[PDB]
């Protein structure tokens, strides 16, 4: 099964397979890159999560971080569960090495399109993985 | 290297206008929010106005909202910051810091920060005032007093009395400034060798000399 | 709006201890951000994201905390972690910050060495008269100043002052200067500036006659 998310690690040998990826020992010191990801099917039986070298923020995807505000408005820490809005989630986590796999499972519609955050840091390097998922039409 | 430099400080009556500046330099500008957070006297720190990427949005709180307009020039690379009808409450450090939606928000790069002091207190030369005492060692002090603005350095001997010194930090009072200075030499060089505290004021181009002689 | 409340203001340690310093919010916040400031310099990143460390920070500071209640802990401190630390909101506008905690060097406790001194003759020319009294190089931090003109108490016309820690006996010193009219100065003869420390039951008296 695939994961649709990030690999931010530089790795090869994983057991893992990621729909994105962006090596983030690439990117600048001081730099925060995004990766997007977007999911949009009636019905899902999806695997999501990132692959991160280093640290992951904040306890993904247990918690997850709101979509940016068009307006100077904060962006806060909360529950996947309660921003996806579905009872039945699934959680993994995995460690290959230094780098550490978090995924959640989906299964069934969403009721609302929904958008949440995860960042992953790499010494001075970071890089931050948006992810959409599309409730049916 | 990220660098954040800010400008435009100094000096202004009440109910004044002053614009600050912050050249940024060393990463994608436009790729990040940015603020001015000021530090008073008490060493709180508090945001001033913050701008999102682009320019499109800003947020004030409510104790500069309507005197305060925070821009950006992403094609120069520079902060701004309109400060209008200053208050006394408005005298702070104000630094020039970023933020990143990608960090979650933290303030990752700061400057050196630019001080701003409102007042309508006009420029006034020190009083300096010799305190001798009216033991092994002795203590001898140098008080200076209704000058205006800061700051002015203290020195004793021209600096060759360095160990035993203490300045003290300058209080307000009747809207202009005064401090003392502290100096503590053994019984013996004293009075049989000369002490003086050297006051520079370098914003009324005074320096004035004090030699400490017994009372 | 948010309001963090920064405890103790004053975290007195020697290199070696274990410390903890807490940060805690009026309203739930979802994350606190923590910055390091020395004198002389800007607030610098020190934790990001209630536990996550700033690039550089070594390995004996952590953060942790939800809802109302954040600290920072230091497992041994060294002298270098001498600094204050403010912890830092954004879960609702206005962003926020809380007051510090300054983590200050443990040192012998010293009693404050006192000197009161009289109006100067070049003062006096003026119209008015300051009596100063200057209580150094004593620790801990928390001390108190009466005057006292003729026995009687005294507390306008009173203005202190009280330096940082001194870098390198880590002792404090403070300022008390007591202004009056030259005519007020004169009307009275006896004055004195009262210290009380912990470092004794009694306080240190000075006085002066005019």
């Amino acid at each position: 099964k695939v994961i649709h998310g990030c690999n931010f690690s530089s790795n090869v040998s994983s057991k893992h397979t990621f729909t994105d990826s962006l090596d983030i020992s690439l990117v600048d010191d001081s730099a925060h890159i995004s990766c997007n990801v977007h999911l949009s099917e009636p019905k899902y039986n999806h695997l999501v999560g990132l692959n991160c070298p280093g640290d992951i923020i904040p306890d993904c995807f247990f918690q997850v971080y709101q979509p940016e505000s068009e307006e100077l408005e904060p962006s806060n820490i909360v529950y996947l569960d309660s921003q996806i809005n579905i009872g039945d989630i699934e959680y993994y986590e995995d460690a290959e090495g230094d780098d550490k796999i978090k995924l959640f499972g989906i299964v069934g519609s969403i009721p609302k399109t929904t958008s949440f955050t995860c960042i992953c840091k790499k010494d001075k390097k970071s890089a931050y993985m948006t992810v959409t998922i599309d409730s049916a039409p | 290297d990220v660098k954040l430099v800010e400008s435009g400080g100094g000096l202004v009556k009440l109910g004044g206008s002053l614009k600050l500046s912050c050249a940024a330099s060393g990463f994608t500008f436009s790729s990040y929010y940015m603020s001015w957070v000021r530090q008073t006297p008490e060493k709180r720190l508090e945001l001033v106005a913050a701008i999102n990427n682009n320019g499109g949005s800003t947020y004030y709180p409510d104790t500069v909202k309507g005197r305060f307009t925070i821009s950006r020039d992403n094609a120069k690379n520079t902060l701004n910051l309109q400060m209008n009808s200053l208050k006394s409450e408005d005298t702070a450090l104000y630094y020039c810091t970023r933020q990143h939606y990608g960090n979650l928000y933290f303030f990752d790069y700061w400057g050196q920060g630019t001080t701003l002091t409102v007042s309508s207190a006009k420029t006034t030369p020190p009083s300096v005032y010799p305190l001798a005492p009216g033991n092994s060692m002795v203590t001898l002090g140098c008080l200076v007093k209704g000058y205006f603005p800061e700051p002015v350095t203290v020195t004793w001997n021209s600096g060759s009395l360095s160990s035993g010194v203490h300045t003290f930090p300058a209080v307000l009072e009747s809207d202009l400034y005064t401090l003392s200075s502290s100096v503590t030499v053994p019984s013996s060089p004293w009075p049989s060798e000369t002490v003086t505290c050297n006051v520079a004021h370098p914003a009324s181009s005074t320096k004035v000399d004090k030699k400490i002689v017994p009372r | 709006q948010i309001v963090l409340s920064q405890s103790p203001a004053i975290l007195s340690a020697s290199p070696g201890e274990k410390v903890t310093m807490t940060c805690r919010a009026s309203s739930s916040v979802t994350y606190i951000h923590w910055y390091q400031q020395k004198p002389g310099s800007s607030p610098k990143p020190w934790i990001q994201a209630t536990s996550s460390l700033a690039s550089g920070v070594p390995a004996r500071f952590s953060g942790s905390g939800s809802g109302t209640s954040y600290s920072l802990s230091i497992s041994r401190v060294e002298a270098e972690d001498a600094a204050t630390y403010y912890c830092q909101q954004w879960s609702s506008n206005p962003l926020t910050f809380g007051a510090g905690t300054k983590l200050e060097l443990k040192r012998a406790d010293a009693a404050p060495t006192v000197s009161i001194f009289p109006p100067s003759s070049e003062q006096l020319t003026s119209g008015g008269a300051s009596v100063v009294c200057f209580l150094n190089n004593f620790y801990p931090k928390d001390i108190n100043v009466k005057w006292k003109i003729d026995g009687s108490e005294r507390q306008n016309g009173v203005l202190n002052s009280w330096t940082d820690q001194d870098s390198k006996d880590s002792t404090y010193s403070m300022s008390s200067t007591l202004t009056l009219t030259k005519d007020e100065y004169e009307r009275h003869n006896s004055y004195t500036c009262e210290a009380t420390h912990k470092t004794s039951t009694s306080p240190i008296v000075k006085s002066f006659n005019r």
